[PDB]
């Protein structure tokens, strides 16, 4: 009866893992060598990464 | 697998449809090929570039070890070392060749793969066609044996030549001296082994004059189990005719032809 108010808070746990994003088209993995590897090899071209 | 050392080599030394066959690789990634075009079409960028990579500007090799491996198998298919003996002659030669190497040693391990080829197929056509050794041997013993009978000479000359015929339309047969005599094995690791010395010493005095006498069993005992053998083993030789008839030594030919001869002819019939 004499509940207080209540305010929620959430969070999650996810242990012994890393996250993972892979560089590939639509995220999954097709292959070991991803389809966008793929493209940018034989290019000849440098990048910069941020 | 193969005899060729060539092939019984270049199975080890190399892929699968890689560029060493430049030709059908760049009949391939066109369109070529008739079995199944397009597709090289539709491979993955990167695989595709490689090959076409490699297609335009070759890759050399280096070919040494294929042709030093390819003259160990020839030894190795030629007895003349022990398979272990050819793991370890390998590196053996390999290093030889590597601390003496020259564009001339190149040529000739060319030279010699060609050469050790040969051998071994002329080595196994050789092994299935009569094996000459045991001819010589066979000649050397007729050598020492006299060629005079006092008593009849033309059954014991046909008889000699019949021996011959017989050492040489079955390879595998074995003509050799072990002791001081002369022998005749009808196969490596075979049984029925033939003193032929002693054989032709017995049968020395039974040439001529057994022809009257093969009626009675009288000198029946004079004929040795060993040559008794001998002359065995000549029944499908000498037909018919060859040595005259009506002879002891004549006679058992006659019987041990017969006896052969329906054998081996109702053996092919079988059913």
């Amino acid at each position: 009866k004499t509940a207080v108010d209540s305010i929620t808070q959430k969070k999650f746990l996810c242990d012994r893992t890393l996250w993972r994003i892979p560089f590939s088209s639509n995220f999954m993995s097709m292959g070991a060598l991803t389809d966008l590897g793929q493209n940018l090899l034989y290019a000849n071209s440098a990048h910069a990464l941020d | 697998t193969d005899p060729a050392v060539r092939a019984a080599l270049q199975s080890q030394p190399s892929g699968l449809n890689s560029t060493d066959d430049w030709r059908q690789v760049m009949d391939r990634i066109m369109s070529l090929t008739a079995r199944n075009p397009d597709a090289f079409r539709q491979q993955p960028q990167a695989n595709r570039l490689s090959a076409i990579l490699e297609a335009v500007v070759p890759a050399r090799a280096n070919p040494t070890h294929e042709k030093v491996l390819a003259i160990v198998n020839a030894l190795a298919e030629n007895r003349a070392i022990r398979p272990d003996e050819a793991g370890l002659v390998y590196d053996a030669l390999l290093q030889r060749v590597a601390r003496y190497n020259s564009g001339n040693v190149q040529t000739n391990l060319d030279r010699l793969v060609g050469d050790v080829r040969e051998a071994v197929a002329q080595r196994e056509r050789a092994q299935q066609q009569g094996n000459l050794g045991s001819m010589v041997a066979l000649n050397a013993f007729l050598s020492t044996q006299p060629a005079n009978v006092p008593r009849g000479q033309e059954d014991y000359t046909n008889f000699v030549s019949a021996l011959r015929l017989m050492v040489t339309e079955t390879p595998q047969s074995e003509v050799y001296q072990s002791g001081p005599d002369y022998f005749f094995q009808t196969s490596r690791q075979g049984l029925q082994t033939v003193n032929l010395s002693q054989a032709f010493k017995n049968l020395q005095g039974l040439w001529g004059v057994r022809a009257p006498t093969g009626d009675r069993a009288t000198v029946s005992s004079l004929l040795t189990p060993n040559s008794r053998l001998l002359l065995l083993l000549i029944a499908p030789f000498t037909d018919s005719g060859s040595v005259s008839r009506d002879t002891y030594l004549g006679h058992l030919l006659t019987l041990y032809r017969e006896a052969i001869g329906q054998a081996h002819v109702d053996e092919h019939t079988f059913q």
